[PDB]
RNA sequence: GGGCCUGACUGCGAGGCCUGCAAGCCGAGCAGGGGCGAAAGCCGGGCCUAGUGAACCGGUGGUCCCGUGUGGAAGGGCCAU
RNA sequence: GGAUGACCCCAGGCGGUAGGGGAGCGUUCCCGAUGCCGAUGAAGGCCGACCCGCGAGGGCGGCUGGAGGUAAGGGAAGUGC
RNA sequence: GAGGGGUUGUGGCGUGCCUAUUGAAGCAUGAGCCGGCGACUCACGGUCGUGGGCGAGCUUAAGCCGUUGAGGCGGAGGCGUAGGGAAACCGAGUCCGAACAGGGCGCAGCGGCCGCAAAGUCCGCGGCCGUGGACCCGAAACCGGGC
RNA sequence: CUGUUGGGAAGCAGCGCCAGAGAGGGUGAAAGCCCCGUAGGCGAAAGGUGGGGGGAUAGGUGAGGGUACCCGAGUACCCCGUGGUUCGUGGAGCCAUGGGGGAAUCUGGGCGGACCACCGCCUAAGGCUAAGUACUCCGGGUGACCGAUAGCGCACCAGUAC
RNA sequence: GGGGGGAACCUGGGGAACUGAAACAUCUCAGUACCCAGAGGAGAGGAAAGAGAAAUCGACUCCCUGAGUAGCGGCGAGCGA
């Protein structure tokens, strides 16, 4: 087990959290892969020589012009034909496995957790929902913008304060994935987020 | 563990073989097809899994056997998967076809069968039918059988 | 699970109906040994002499 | 698309446990007046199919 | 040349020859029931090597295996040709 | 050897078409990047007898050019004539 | 400005490139020269190999919800867990057979319950095969409807 | 905001400030705070829409017993010739129908793959019915989409010149 | 009231061939291309003389699965619920 610190009014605490022992650095990058992957736009198009404007007639007759011998002028070989092996548009997604994606994400966690860099906040005083609160508790709780910040919270008010921060991203639990985990440079959550994270790698 | 950290184990992610591409690489020019004939076309070639240059194919002139059927089709009939013994020795208390299925062992739309390889262990054991080693290898270790249908 | 039930102690001196249990084991010698099922009923017989039997548990 | 069992195949032939592949002997279907019983008799039973030849059926047999 | 006979068997087949495949060839021995022999044994056609034709489609004699709600039937399968 | 490329010594192999395998270079694009190089001059162009790399190539310098370019690490392809 | 760069008088050596071929400098093909365009791909399925997850199990599909470059739910189903037989059927066996015969096809981790590994399966990657126009260009023709 | 270098500051330096706004594009070079915007909010007299919410209207409505009147005709049905289905004449049903013959109204008729019996399923020969589905001339949003031989045939007075 | 138009999409009435079968005729391509008629913002379909074995289900359309299964097939190539 690690022990994560853990932020109160009532005082410093600590307490024991259950992120797996060794991480996989392939595993990790597996996933951002598959996450990078499946938003894909998929738009990229081009025209097959059948799907060109001009038309199928025979340019010249295939003898006795001292010419090459052609066809149409929608072949591949001719400036303004088609092309061979565009683009079509494409769907990059794939099924990445449940439990890899599950097991990364508590892999993810539990590297900033092995790092010092996870903090875990009972609530945030002032801020509801200015930046100027936010960043101000953010002061109090060692934020000082000098590193990224993936802030993991259900508070609306919370998560809009401090969206637009250069140095913020800015999540509801649900949305807790490793791409962003890997991102950012600390990890701060509600200690309700913490118990969703700890329902979704169970 | 930053972004740039994240990379592939060795062997992950190979790269692609990219042919017709000049002298250096191996595979210029031809891009490994050879010279001329068949199979170096584009589209070449019938599909060598059968054919054979116009004989009479391997597959042809062997003879057919067995029941192949007739419209209107398959004549729907209970189907029965055995299950071992040996699977059973996870389970407590009473087996069904229910728990079975559940478990991954049985197929859905499957009655069971009980099969004797392994030991029997005392379960009240609810199947649409037993061996003959299954019945007796059950009812001989407190085991409790339970035909049905 | 069966049973390696193996006779270590002399049934002399002890009550006839342990010595029947013996009898229903299949246990006629020392250090014989005989496999069984873990039938409640045998097993029973095999607690009743437990005193006279090595038991290890196979399977 | 996905691939197209043979039917040919299937009715002809079987994959056993190991990835062989079985078939029944040719050349009883007449003609066998003058034949021996050693010749009926041998000929009724199935035979494993050279390995070259196996293993070209048994991709025409994907979903077996 | 003669006598008695039908092994010009049925159910299999160790092991080989040959061979790209598929075929082709030889085969001891075990069992069933036989032929000949006092017997040892021999006999799964012919001194041997040519006298031949894969599959598909159908015919006929068996088998009683499937039988499209059920019992039958139609029709198939399997064995032989 | 020292201990798993930590580098060194000693030895042997290293012509090559079809073709098999291996390791790299470069191009476009994405993450890295709310970053970093950039008018004290981006990309591209023109030179170089200089430096690195077996090579493909990469640097550096001078001129041109006048607004972009983009690392270590990975990702994807309309990727080299 | 003990070195380099340009030039080239003389001497030595010396049969263009590509393609096709048994064999080309070849008096066999192609190319005036330059710049730009130009040919092994994608989907789905298969089959091997490979990087990981899980392992007698593995995995979801369409959808639903959430986000709006957030991810989750969904077990229907699919593959595997048993084979043999035309089948009925039997089953670690089964089919042929009269057979308890013979044969065909099948059947069973490494170290101290704990740890690693592994059937299998999922995803990624790569080689190759099938279906597609499937490496690119090229017919003479065939058909339809119109001019 | 000021200084500064510079043709020009958004660069560099100094001291600030906003942020539910640090998406993006501009401005003389590289700008959160100059501009246009962005987050977050507001907006229709008129036309269109209105599948949502409300209201009207049309419409909707028992039990036994009796009776045996009615229940879709050149139809079912059979035969000839075909089509559809996975079904290529197959043991060929089923659905459809060009030809011939030609019923019955429930105790009637069709179907469950020749056929027959049993057992079931259904109620032909009248009509209509949202939604979930398809497409992109049109608008907008977005690209590990092109960047002037590329991307539409056309970034430009292009279905033009010719 | 109709007439005519509308990029693709829809239904109906007609309906090829190259090609594949490494020839070709059944078969394939394919009820596709195309022609024609009609319809719309969609269209077709639709309220069981159904399915088909469940003593069951309950209009129709569309997606996933079933399943390249059942079968169809000069039992060839292929086709395919
Ligand atoms: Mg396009
Ligand atoms: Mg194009
Ligand atoms: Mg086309
Ligand atoms: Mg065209
Ligand atoms: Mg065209
Ligand atoms: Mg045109
Ligand atoms: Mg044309
Ligand atoms: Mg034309
Ligand atoms: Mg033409
Ligand atoms: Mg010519
Ligand atoms: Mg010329
Ligand atoms: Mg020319
Ligand atoms: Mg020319
Ligand atoms: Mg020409
Ligand atoms: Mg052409
Ligand atoms: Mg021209
Ligand atoms: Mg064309
Ligand atoms: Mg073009
Ligand atoms: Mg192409
Ligand atoms: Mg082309
Ligand atoms: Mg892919
Ligand atoms: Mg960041
Ligand atoms: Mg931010
Ligand atoms: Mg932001
Ligand atoms: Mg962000
Ligand atoms: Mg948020
Ligand atoms: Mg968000
Ligand atoms: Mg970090
Ligand atoms: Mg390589
Ligand atoms: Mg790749
Ligand atoms: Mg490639
Ligand atoms: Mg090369
Ligand atoms: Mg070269
Ligand atoms: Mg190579
Ligand atoms: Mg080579
Ligand atoms: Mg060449
Ligand atoms: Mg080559
Ligand atoms: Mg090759
Ligand atoms: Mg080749
Ligand atoms: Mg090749
Ligand atoms: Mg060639
Ligand atoms: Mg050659
Ligand atoms: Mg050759
Ligand atoms: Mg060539
Ligand atoms: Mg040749
Ligand atoms: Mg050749
Ligand atoms: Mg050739
Ligand atoms: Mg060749
Ligand atoms: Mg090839
Ligand atoms: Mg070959
Ligand atoms: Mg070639
Ligand atoms: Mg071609
Ligand atoms: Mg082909
Ligand atoms: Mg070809
Ligand atoms: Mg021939
Ligand atoms: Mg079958
Ligand atoms: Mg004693
Ligand atoms: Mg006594
Ligand atoms: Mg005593
Ligand atoms: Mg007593
Ligand atoms: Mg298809
Ligand atoms: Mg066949
Ligand atoms: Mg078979
Ligand atoms: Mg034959
Ligand atoms: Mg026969
Ligand atoms: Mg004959
Ligand atoms: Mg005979
Ligand atoms: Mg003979
Ligand atoms: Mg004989
Ligand atoms: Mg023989
Ligand atoms: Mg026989
Ligand atoms: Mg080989
Ligand atoms: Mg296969
Ligand atoms: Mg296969
Ligand atoms: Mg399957
Ligand atoms: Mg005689
Ligand atoms: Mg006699
Ligand atoms: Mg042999
Ligand atoms: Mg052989
Ligand atoms: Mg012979
Ligand atoms: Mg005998
Ligand atoms: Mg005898
Ligand atoms: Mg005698
Ligand atoms: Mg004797
Ligand atoms: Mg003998
Ligand atoms: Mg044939
Ligand atoms: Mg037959
Ligand atoms: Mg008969
Ligand atoms: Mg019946
Ligand atoms: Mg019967
Ligand atoms: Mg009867
Ligand atoms: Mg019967
Ligand atoms: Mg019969
Ligand atoms: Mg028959
Ligand atoms: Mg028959
Ligand atoms: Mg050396
Ligand atoms: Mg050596
Ligand atoms: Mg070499
Ligand atoms: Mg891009
Ligand atoms: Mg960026
Ligand atoms: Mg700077
Ligand atoms: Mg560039
Ligand atoms: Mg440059
Ligand atoms: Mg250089
Ligand atoms: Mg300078
Ligand atoms: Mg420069
Ligand atoms: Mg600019
Ligand atoms: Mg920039
Ligand atoms: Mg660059
Ligand atoms: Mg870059
Ligand atoms: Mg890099
Ligand atoms: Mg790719
Ligand atoms: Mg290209
Ligand atoms: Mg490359
Ligand atoms: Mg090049
Ligand atoms: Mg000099
Ligand atoms: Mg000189
Ligand atoms: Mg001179
Ligand atoms: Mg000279
Ligand atoms: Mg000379
Ligand atoms: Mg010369
Ligand atoms: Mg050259
Ligand atoms: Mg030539
Ligand atoms: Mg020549
Ligand atoms: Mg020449
Ligand atoms: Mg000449
Ligand atoms: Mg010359
Ligand atoms: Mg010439
Ligand atoms: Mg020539
Ligand atoms: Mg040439
Ligand atoms: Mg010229
Ligand atoms: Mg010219
Ligand atoms: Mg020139
Ligand atoms: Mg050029
Ligand atoms: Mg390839
Ligand atoms: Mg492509
Ligand atoms: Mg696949
Ligand atoms: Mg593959
Ligand atoms: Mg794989
Ligand atoms: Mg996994
Ligand atoms: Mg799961
Ligand atoms: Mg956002
Ligand atoms: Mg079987
Ligand atoms: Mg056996
Ligand atoms: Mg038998
Ligand atoms: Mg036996
Ligand atoms: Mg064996
Ligand atoms: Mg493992
Ligand atoms: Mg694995
Ligand atoms: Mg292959
Ligand atoms: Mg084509
Ligand atoms: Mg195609
Ligand atoms: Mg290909
Ligand atoms: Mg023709
Ligand atoms: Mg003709
Ligand atoms: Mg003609
Ligand atoms: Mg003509
Ligand atoms: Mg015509
Ligand atoms: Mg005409
Ligand atoms: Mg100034
Ligand atoms: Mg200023
Ligand atoms: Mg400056
Ligand atoms: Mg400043
Ligand atoms: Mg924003
Ligand atoms: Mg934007
Ligand atoms: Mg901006
Ligand atoms: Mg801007
Ligand atoms: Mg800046
Ligand atoms: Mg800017
Ligand atoms: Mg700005
Ligand atoms: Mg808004
Ligand atoms: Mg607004
Ligand atoms: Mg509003
Ligand atoms: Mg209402
Ligand atoms: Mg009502
Ligand atoms: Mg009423
Ligand atoms: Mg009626
Ligand atoms: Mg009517
Ligand atoms: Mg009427
Ligand atoms: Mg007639
Ligand atoms: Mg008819
Ligand atoms: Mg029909
Ligand atoms: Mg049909
Ligand atoms: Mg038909
Ligand atoms: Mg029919
Ligand atoms: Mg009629
Ligand atoms: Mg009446
Ligand atoms: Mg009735
Ligand atoms: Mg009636
Ligand atoms: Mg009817
Ligand atoms: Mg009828
Ligand atoms: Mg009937
Ligand atoms: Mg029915
Ligand atoms: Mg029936
Ligand atoms: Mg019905
Ligand atoms: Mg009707
Ligand atoms: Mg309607
Ligand atoms: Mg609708
Ligand atoms: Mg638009
Ligand atoms: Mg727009
Ligand atoms: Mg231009
Ligand atoms: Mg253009
Ligand atoms: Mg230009
Ligand atoms: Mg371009
Ligand atoms: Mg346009
Ligand atoms: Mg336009
Ligand atoms: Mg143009
Ligand atoms: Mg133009
Ligand atoms: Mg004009
Ligand atoms: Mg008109
Ligand atoms: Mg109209
Ligand atoms: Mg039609
Ligand atoms: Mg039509
Ligand atoms: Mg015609
Ligand atoms: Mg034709
Ligand atoms: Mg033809
Ligand atoms: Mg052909
Ligand atoms: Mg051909
Ligand atoms: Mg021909
Ligand atoms: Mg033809
Ligand atoms: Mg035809
Ligand atoms: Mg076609
Ligand atoms: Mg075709
Ligand atoms: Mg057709
Ligand atoms: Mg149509
Ligand atoms: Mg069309
Ligand atoms: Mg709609
Ligand atoms: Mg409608
Ligand atoms: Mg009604
Ligand atoms: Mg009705
Ligand atoms: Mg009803
Ligand atoms: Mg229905
Ligand atoms: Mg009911
Ligand atoms: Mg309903
Ligand atoms: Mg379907
Ligand atoms: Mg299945
Ligand atoms: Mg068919
Ligand atoms: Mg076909
Ligand atoms: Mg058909
Ligand atoms: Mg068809
Ligand atoms: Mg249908």
């Amino acid at each position: 087990v690690y022990q994560i610190p853990v932020l109160s009014p009532s005082g410093r605490r600590e307490l024991a959290a259950d992120l797996p022992a060794e991480i996989n650095p392939h595993l990790l990058w597996e996933v951002v892969r598959w996450q990078l992957a499946k938003r894909r736009r998929g738009t990229a198009s081009t025209k097959t020589r059948g799907e060109v404007a001009y038309s199928g007639r025979k340019i010249w007759p295939q003898k006795h012009t001292g010419r090459a011998r052609h066809g149409d002028i929608g072949a591949p070989i001719f400036v303004g034909g088609g092309v061979v092996f565009g683009p079509k548009p494409r769907d990059y997604s794939y099924t990445l496995p449940k439990k890899v994606r599950k097991k990364g994400l508590a892999m993810a966690v539990a590297d900033r957790a092995r790092e010092g860099k996870l903090l875990l906040v009972e609530a945030f005083a002032g801020v509801n929902g200015k930046t100027k609160e936010f960043l101000a508790w953010a002061k109090e709780a060692g934020l000082d913008g000098s590193e990224s910040v993936l802030l993991v919270t259900g508070n609306e008010l919370v998560r809009r304060a401090a969206r637009n921060l250069p140095w913020v991203v800015t999540l509801a639990p649900e949305g807790l994935n490793v791409y962003d985990i890997v991102r950012t440079e600390r990890l701060v959550m509600d200690l309700d987020a913490w118990e969703v994270f700890q329902n979704r790698i169970g | 563990m930053k972004l740039s950290d994240l990379r592939p184990n060795p062997g992950a992610n190979k790269r692609r073989k990219r042919v017709g591409r000049g002298p250096g690489s191996g595979h210029g020019k031809t891009a490994t097809r050879g010279h001329k004939g068949q199979k170096s076309r584009s589209g070449g070639l019938k599909d060598p899994r059968r054919f054979e240059g116009g004989r009479s194919t391997t597959l042809m002139r062997l003879p057919k056997r067995g029941m192949q059927g007739q419209v209107p089709g398959e004549i729907k009939r209970p189907r029965y998967q055995g299950v071992n013994l040996k699977d059973l020795a996870r389970f407590e208390g009473e087996v069904t076809p229910e728990l079975l299925v559940r478990a991954g062992l049985l197929k859905k739309g499957y009655r069971l069968k009980i099969l004797g390889e392994g030991e029997a262990k005392p379960l009240k054991v609810v199947a649409h039918a037993f061996s003959k080693s299954a019945l007796e290898k059950l009812k001989a270790a407190g085991g409790e059988p339970v035909l049905l249908e | 699970p069966r049973l390696k039930v193996k006779l270590v102690k002399s049934p002399i001196g002890y009550p006839k109906d342990q010595k029947a249990a013996l009898k229903a084991l299949g246990l006629r010698r020392l250090q014989q040994e005989r496999v069984l099922e873990d039938t409640p009923a045998i097993r029973g017989n095999v607690e009743k002499v437990a005193h006279l039997v090595r038991v290890e548990v196979v399977e | 698309p996905k691939m197209k069992t043979h039917k040919g195949a299937k009715k002809r032939v079987k994959i056993t446990a190991s990835g062989k592949v079985v078939a029944m002997k040719t050349g009883k279907r007449h003609l066998n007046w003058q034949k021996s019983g050693k010749e009926i008799r041998q000929k009724g039973r199935k035979f494993v199919l050279a390995k070259p030849e196996a293993e070209r059926i048994k991709l025409l047999l994907p979903y077996e």
